[PDB]
């Protein structure tokens, strides 16, 4: 049974930092990008589609353009991170991380961005 | 795009 976990459900970020928000999957020996999916969102906006070892980039909601990158260093480690550059606050919300292969799970993760000051 | 279902959450492609 597919499992999606995450080691933080709750990220707390100034306003104009960067964050990196993690969900992990399970990974044994090799990895075929191929059969990979990991799908971050938030709330109605797609923020990252990875399907065969590609970012796909049409899909990819204008707030979260040249922002938003899933750091694939870190698939082999069962790790789908997703960073986001200079967070504003409309980053503040619900996310979720989708992840399949063979088969799929998906968990939310919340973020509140503090305002200046 | 397919389109998926996950504990009463979809999932499509663009």
């Amino acid at each position: 049974a597919f499992t999606v976990t995450v080691p933080k459900d709750l990220y707390v970020v100034e306003y104009g930092s960067n964050m990196t928000i993690e969900c992990k999957f399970p990974v044994e020996k090799q990895l075929d990008l191929a059969a990979l999916i990991v799908y971050w969102e938030m709330e109605d906006k797609n923020i990252i589609q990875f399907v065969h070892g590609e970012e796909d980039l049409k899909v990819q909601h204008s707030s979260y353009r040249q922002r938003a990158r899933l750091l694939k260093d870190q698939l082999s480690l069962g790790n789908a991170a997703l960073q986001i550059t200079d967070v504003k606050l409309q980053d503040a919300g619900v996310y979720r991380c989708m992840i399949s292969y063979g088969g799929a799970d998906y968990k939310r993760i919340t973020v509140k961005v503090n305002a200046p000051y | 795009a397919f389109l998926f279902v996950i504990r009463d959450r979809v999932f499509r492609c663009g």
